[PDB]
């Protein structure tokens, strides 16, 4: 089976090749999430950005051999810290979109 | 700008996969789905014959 | 009587076109693989055909003002019933592609001359019926092609695609001569301008293969499009600039000037691309992901003929008192309901009838675009002049067609790839629910590299259908904004 | 060979994340099934809410990668309790909709 | 049967592209056949009936 | 042969699904060919004929 | 080669199905090249000809 | 590099299976970058140039 802690989660922002630049560590979040709309905000921090696009790691090939080349913009995972304080009266789940 | 937007964002957390030290056969199961456990509890216990 | 008799005859006409038309596209596998040859080689059998046709049809009113528009009919008809034969009976690629030239050179006055003979004969009183039902005709076969080519591929051997025009043929010739005694058209000759000829030709059928072949070539990539493309657009500008000041008209570009025409073409032409660019990837979603058959594929259109062939007459019988614009505009938001319709509902696991009701809705769309639409392009116009109208509204449209379908299909490709690219990133170790999936398939015996295989087949899947149902979304919202331009057009009609 | 036992079972709601804002455990549910029509109405209650909608344990989950036209909405299951003596009356099997 | 053909599938039905419809389930159920008219006319493994 | 080539394959293609259209079932059948002619006109495996 | 490409392949081909269509097979044919003129201008694995 | 990247791949391509379609190969090739400008300007995995 599995257990799910439900104290300690963090947010992982997908960001473009664009837009990673001029981010640095500490800088201030604002988190919004859909199950509590907009009646709710989150605080939070960069912790930092990951060296790797998540195609680094891929067991598979991106593109098929037969088919053509295509240009496509990468993403960069980007780890933000949440206010714990919030979280204990306001609780997420796992894989809700924000 | 001065702000970076993105909605491409999920949720993260983490996750254990219970798995036993021993090999065996169940003889029970002491929670099922959304049940809350704490440290040191047991799950499952086997039969103690072998 | 026999106005109904000569109505039937001109339906007959302009179905066989549509028929041989829609038909060849579904039976390409089959044809190509008894021949000995790849799918892009024998794709060359449309390519042809399709070059012909679209240097033909621009051509109908110059043979209509010295042939004379009977008898253009009437030896059409017969040298393309003996063309369709030639084609069923043939024993190789080369002479398909041939047989299927002189077929596409021969065809082109089919639609725009039966247009205008239907048209003129029928008495003013019956003019809005008349064009009522010739809609119909272009709204039916379509969806009655590929099921029986679909039947013929699947049971019986290839040729009797090409073999069921012969009789249709000689249906449309006897009856044509049984009713049209007398009825003659007059004639004048008049002197012959060559550069015309040449231009036309060179430029069209260079925009035609250009169109036909960019996709395998990965268009500007290769420089054989590019000098395509290059020829195509110097001989299209030039000889626009010619034909404006040519003394005999090639080409009767004076229909443009009245602002009814232009905007009728430019709508029709408009709409008709992204509709022929829409339906165009059903067939091969549904075969390609679903695992249908080309007989079962073609079932799922059925549903889009159930409301025309009821309300055509309606639509028809009542025109006398409808704005027109107002079933235009009606017939746009009805497209974009339906292509939204497909864009929240396409799932992995959807049965026959989630592809079916959008049809039965796009059936509404369909009956109220035709015949307002057309009524509007011909729109005042005396009746010597209805011929070369009709040819310059059926190049314009087929040229529409062609686009839609060229860049629809490269569209497909390439966002199907992004979406692959944007799926195979989550594969990989260091994933619960990864190595799980590794687990059950090594449980049926698969290899390790036979289940990499079959994962990545699924994401392929995957990405063609969010990429299809990516293109619906465009398409419906490009139609938003194509609605309002039919109320340009002025009020004259009748 | 594979037992499956025909006393206790439970339904599997599947809601979305926008809607899921106002559950708490122990609310009141009715359920018509299609097996039975709408003459055989069961009774149940919620049991408990689910950590992880449903894209997060699936090895090709649906996001919002960049460059998507159409956004999408998660999903997560919220797990239902049956009346036992309604369910003996009239038998169930697993994967019946409802 | 005790579950519909989704619930025991082989392997899991891929998570769809974000839309979801529903569709009518379809539940086994096991006849018999007379052996003695299988012997005058034999069946196989995969025949439509 | 004693099953129908959907059925006897590496994944027995599995029905009830909800998406469920009829097609034709097709069973192979096994042929000997002469062998005093194979060593005039040698044959490879997966020549269609 | 004594297999036509399709038929020795990573993942088998299933030819009755239903959904069946006939297209050309393909057979791999072993040429061999003079290595006095691959000294000069060499060659890699994977390039067409 | 001494191979096309569909030759070296994690996933053979197929070119025996009548269903073909020509396409230009592509070859990997090593760039040694400068690491002095690296400190100043960092670069990550899987970036595009």
């Amino acid at each position: 089976m599995a257990v799910v802690p439900a104290t300690n989660m963090w947010v992982d922002a997908n960001f473009k090749e664009t837009q990673i630049a001029n981010m640095r560590i500490g800088q201030p979040v604002t988190i919004t999430t859909d199950i509590y709309g907009d009646d709710v905000k989150y605080t939070g921090k960069v912790v930092g950005l990951d060296m790797g696009t998540g195609s680094a790691f891929s067991l598979l090939p991106a593109q098929n051999a037969t088919g053509n080349w295509i240009k496509v913009v990468q993403r960069l995972p980007v780890r933000i810290e949440l206010d714990q304080k919030q979280l204990e009266q306001y609780p997420l789940r796992i894989g809700l979109s924000t | 700008r001065h702000f970076e937007e993105t909605d491409d964002a999920y949720v993260a957390g983490n996750q254990i996969q219970i798995m036993s030290q021993v090999s065996g056969s169940v003889t029970k199961v002491w929670a099922d789905n959304t049940d809350f456990v704490k440290e040191g509890d047991v799950l499952v216990t086997l039969d103690p014959t072998d | 009587a026999q106005l109904v008799i000569m109505t039937i005859a001109l339906s007959l006409a302009t179905f066989m076109q549509v028929l041989d038309s829609t038909i060849a596209n579904v039976a390409i596998p089959t044809i190509a693989g008894n021949l000995g040859s790849s799918l892009s080689q024998g794709t060359w059998v449309i390519t042809s055909f399709g070059v012909a046709n679209a240097i033909s049809i621009p051509l109908t009113g110059w043979l209509a003002k010295r042939v004379g528009e009977v008898k253009l009919f009437l030896w059409s008809t017969i040298a393309f019933a003996i063309a369709s034969w030639a084609c069923g009976v043939s024993s190789s690629l080369n002479m398909l592609i041939f047989f299927r030239v002189i077929q596409g050179i021969v065809a082109g006055p089919l639609i725009p001359l039966s247009q205008s003979l239907l048209l003129n004969n029928y008495p003013p009183a019956k003019r809005s019926i008349a064009l009522a039902l010739w809609s119909m005709t272009v709204i039916v076969a379509p969806i009655c092609g590929p099921i029986l080519g679909g039947y013929i591929s699947d049971n019986y051997h290839w040729g009797w695609i090409f073999f069921i025009n012969v009789p249709i043929g000689v249906a449309v010739v006897l009856m044509t001569l049984q009713t049209l005694r007398g009825r003659e058209t007059r004639t004048e000759r008049r002197r012959i301008d060559a550069v015309g000829l040449a231009l036309l030709v060179i430029g069209i059928g260079s925009l035609q293969i250009m169109l036909d072949r960019g996709k395998e070539l990965d268009w500007f990539s290769s420089q054989e499009i590019i000098i395509l493309t290059v020829v195509a657009v110097v001989a299209i500008c030039f000889l626009i600039v010619w034909e404006l000041t040519d003394d005999n008209p090639i080409v009767d570009l004076s229909l443009f000037k009245s602002r009814n025409f232009t905007i009728g073409c430019l709508c029709i032409s408009l709409a008709y691309m992204l509709y022929f660019g829409a339906i165009v990837l059903l067939p091969q979603l549904l075969q390609e992901v679903y695992g249908y058959t080309a007989t079962w594929a073609g079932l799922a259109s059925a549903p889009v003929g159930i409301i025309p062939v009821i309300l055509s007459p309606i639509i028809g019988r009542f025109a006398h008192k409808l704005d027109m614009r107002r079933l235009v505009t009606f017939s746009f938001i009805m497209y974009a309901v339906c292509f939204y319709w497909r864009a929240y509902t396409f799932e992995p696991g959807m049965d026959f009838g989630a592809s079916a009701w959008p049809q039965f809705i796009q059936g509404f769309a369909v009956a109220c675009f035709f015949m307002p639409l057309t009524t509007i392009t011909l729109s005042g116009l005396p009746p010597e002049r209805l011929a070369a109208a009709s040819s310059l509204s059926n190049f314009t449209r087929t040229l529409a067609g062609s686009i839609g379908t060229s860049i629809t299909t490269t569209m497909w490709t390439n966002r199907e790839s992004m979406h692959h690219a944007q799926l195979t990133e989550s594969v990989n170790p260091f994933n619960p629910n990864a190595q799980a999936m590794y687990s059950q398939l090594e449980g049926l015996g698969m290899t390790q590299q036979q289940a990499s295989g079959w994962i990545a087949q699924q994401i392929t899947n995957q990405g063609l259908i969010i990429s299809a149902n990516e293109i619906f979304w465009m398409s419906a919202g490009i139609f938003l904004v194509l609605l309002g331009l039919v109320w340009f057009a002025k009020p004259p009609f009748g």
